[PDB]
């Protein structure tokens, strides 16, 4: 009767029912990119039931098929998502630190520097949107007839 | 979704994976995936830490790459709270980018200039630059040697020599690594994306959990004068078929018709007649039938909850 | 855009806009002032004396 | 899409999806993980029930005819459902008129026209006074019914004739008129002159009446469709 455990009427034997039974990275593809919320799968309940999955979780990771959280306490695969973007890493620390170094301007300045640089500017400073009795004994029978 | 949409979508997709740490994509993917999402609905999605939520939220938000929106919510069984919700301005996030785009590979242009120009001069006591133009000023009599200002002890000439192809080098990689980015834009270019809003935001979203606590709804509160810095956006058919019986009835009911309406227009009795003398006014087959079907058939045989509501 | 009624409170700027039952009251923030103060034109804020 | 979106249903977060494809049409409720679902077939609503766009909630409810079943869903943008009550009500309307409507409801030769009994028959089932000759002088007289339509053959050629001719080929749609509500007659006559115009209209009918839809349902989607228009 129990959800956890699955009855075997071939053999007639008791087998735990792991939350998500994958054993192989392709079942696991799959399972991942079935998710209809952004929910990552837990490792917890995934390493149940799976005797390696940060080896197949890493494997993964590197060939950016997934999305994986990682522990702050130890290096530790948390919850993962499936990866509907491309590849995870696909920029050189360099330019990260370059990215890090440039500074936007003003918010109400940035349409007016783009359009001076020549680029088109994809949106418009704030500032130009424009936020825009007699014969009393028929008390009542006179129906309002204003227009036609 | 429109095309240019998912065209967008992978602009920011691409963006963050490459220009921002791992956890950056898990939080942004997730406001891409759903419409206007709650911050508790956030960090239960990616069960992150206010901590670690934060610095995500903190950093994306100085980009301009998420957009907030905080309103007023009355839940009617409990204490009201105002509700934050995350979501993204594709018009703002396209031009953050282009810009960031175009800054990164103008100073690396003018780092490429400026390695060009003449190496110059370095002080190694006072650690102070000094230009070719401006050590000419300073050598000694002897005019053997450049002498310091400050320290006056021997100039030592500065670095970034054999840099000049390094520098050239690395802006090659840039650009093509970055090449997704600008062929993207080219095509967002050529079409036209209409400015998000949380209201117009809402309309595509995919609710999180089966109970949340935060009421995706927008409640604008009416006659509200208040404007806030960058709150602001730019029958039935019925058909009938008439059979020959309906098509004689329907007839009759415009012969009947026809009668009303003539009556309509007739003029009345007293009008038809002139009333002078009248005093003034004051106050069987089917046997038949069925023993020839017979008959024939040996022929044939011999030959062969109470709300407001409408109607809608 | 209707203007706000705007007082002095503290070392904040408070502004508050007049409904079409109580007022709207929310705060001036510096960054606002000093965006809307850059807008003002060159012959706008020399009748101002500036 | 007009199709799908956002609802929340007894105080539970969902998709609300419009299943039109299979007939009859039902409207499926799905919970963010699933746990729960809700399925309403569409036959079995009587009206539909929608808030006032003056009103700051945006519920929606699909009352089914009977203690009347009640569902209620909540939307979350105005357009959203906006753009899901004007698909629905096209569907209730639709079966709305169906539900209603069903409430409510050569062979001109002397040989051939002597050896069609037929046409024989027919003509004289209509006629009276043939049958009083034709009862005493063929069933009690004996005279050969062969013999009879000897000398009646005008008779006959002239019944056959009414029922053996046909209307000229002309532009059967365009007399067609929808005349918010609007409204159509049809009759047999224009329906089989449509399908000897329209091979096509032909091809779409014979293949659903029967299995899917009553006629009535059939042409008032034709209608709608831009088939009819095209
Ligand atoms: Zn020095």
């Amino acid at each position: 009767k129990l959800d956890r455990i699955e009855f075997d009427p071939k053999k007639g034997t008791f087998k735990y029912l792991s939350t998500y039974d994958v054993h192989s990275p392709s079942e696991l593809l799959k399972l991942l990119r079935s998710q209809v919320t952004f929910k990552g799968i837990s490792c917890k309940d995934l390493k149940d039931g799976w005797p390696q999955c940060d080896e197949t979780i890493n494997q993964l990771e590197e060939d950016s098929k997934i999305l994986v959280l990682r522990t702050k306490k130890d290096k530790t695969p948390r919850y993962v998502w499936y990866n509907s973007g491309g590849n995870l890493k696909c920029i050189d620390e360099e330019f990260v630190k370059m990215w890090e170094n440039v500074q936007l301007p003003q918010f109400a300045e940035l349409p007016r520097k783009l359009q001076d640089l020549g680029l088109k500017p994809a949106s418009v400073d704030p500032a130009t949107i424009k936020r825009q009795i007699t014969n009393t004994h028929m008390t009542g029978i006179l129906k309002d007839y204003s227009h036609r | 979704d429109r095309p240019i949409d998912d065209i967008v979508k992978n602009l920011l997709k691409f963006v963050v994976r490459g220009f921002y740490g791992g956890s950056f994509v898990l939080v942004l993917d997730a406001i891409l995936f759903h419409s206007v999402l709650a911050e508790d609905d956030l960090k239960q999605l990616l069960s992150i830490n206010k901590t670690e939520l934060g610095p995500l939220i903190a950093r994306l938000r100085s980009d301009r790459l998420i957009s907030i929106h905080k309103q007023r919510e009355y839940p009617p069984n409990s204490k009201s709270v105002e509700r934050v919700y995350y979501y993204v301005k594709y018009p703002h996030a396209i031009d953050a980018i282009k810009w960031k785009v175009h800054q990164v590979v103008q100073r690396l242009k003018d780092d490429l200039d400026k390695n060009s120009e003449p190496n110059g001069y370095m002080c190694p006591i006072c650690l102070t630059k000094y230009t070719q133009l401006e050590a000419v000023q300073l050598l000694n009599f002897d005019r053997t040697e450049f002498l310091c200002s400050l320290c006056d002890e021997p100039l030592v000439e500065d670095d970034s020599g054999k840099k000049n192809k390094e520098k050239q080098d690395k802006l090659n990689r840039l650009m093509d690594q970055i090449q997704p980015i600008i062929d993207s834009l080219k095509k967002i270019d050529d079409s036209r994306i209409e400015e998000n809003t949380f209201e117009i935001a809402l309309a595509r979203l995919i609710p999180p959990q089966n109970q949340s606590h935060a009421a995706y709804t927008y409640n604008p509160k009416k006659g509200s004068t208040m404007f806030r810095p960058g709150d602001s956006a730019p029958a039935t058919l019925h058909i009938n078929i008439t059979t020959a019986s309906d098509e004689v009835a329907q007839r009759e009911l415009q012969e009947r018709q026809a009668e009303e309406k003539r009556k309509q227009n007739a003029v009345p009795e007293w009008h038809k007649q002139s009333t002078i003398g009248k005093t003034a006014l004051g106050r069987e087959e089917r046997e038949n039938e069925k023993t020839l079907n017979d008959y024939y058939a040996a022929l044939a045989k011999k030959q062969a909850l109470e709300d407001e509501f409408e109607d809608v | 855009n209707t203007q706000p009624t705007i007082r002095k409170d503290g070392l904040k700027l408070v502004g508050s806009w007049k409904k079409d039952d109580e007022p709207e009251l929310r705060v001036l923030s510096t960054e606002e002032i000093l965006n809307i103060f850059k807008h003002i034109s060159v012959k706008d804020f020399t009748s101002l004396g500036f | 899409m007009s199709h799908s979106g956002a609802a929340i249903f007894e105080k539970v977060s969902g998709i609300i999806a419009i299943n039109e494809d299979v007939s009859p049409a039902e409207l499926t409720w799905r919970s963010t993980d699933g746990d729960k679902v809700h399925t309403v077939v569409l036959s079995t609503i009587d009206k539909l029930q929608a808030t006032p766009a003056s009103s700051e909630k945006m519920m929606l409810r699909l009352i089914g005819k009977v203690k009347p079943q009640r569902h209620m869903f909540s939307f979350n943008n105005r357009t959203v459902m906006d753009n899901i009550k004007m698909t629905l009500q096209q569907i209730i309307s639709r079966y709305k008129d169906a539900d209603i409507y069903e409430e409510k409801r050569d062979s001109l030769s002397k040989e051939k026209l002597l050896t069609n009994l037929k046409l024989q028959q027919s003509l004289l089932k209509g006629n009276k006074v043939l049958m009083k000759v034709f009862q005493e002088t063929v069933i009690n007289a004996g005279l050969p019914p062969s013999e009879f339509w000897s000398t009646r053959i005008p008779l006959l050629r002239a019944f056959a004739l009414s029922t053996s001719q046909k209307v000229g080929p002309y532009n059967v749609l365009s007399t067609i008129k929808p005349v918010n509500k609007v409204n159509v007659n049809l009759s047999r006559e224009k329906i089989l002159n449509i399908f000897e115009n329209y091979p096509i209209v032909k091809k779409a009918y014979t293949d659903n009446v029967p299995k899917n839809f009553k006629e009535p349902e059939f042409w008032a989607r034709f209608f709608s469709s831009k088939l009819f228009r095209k």
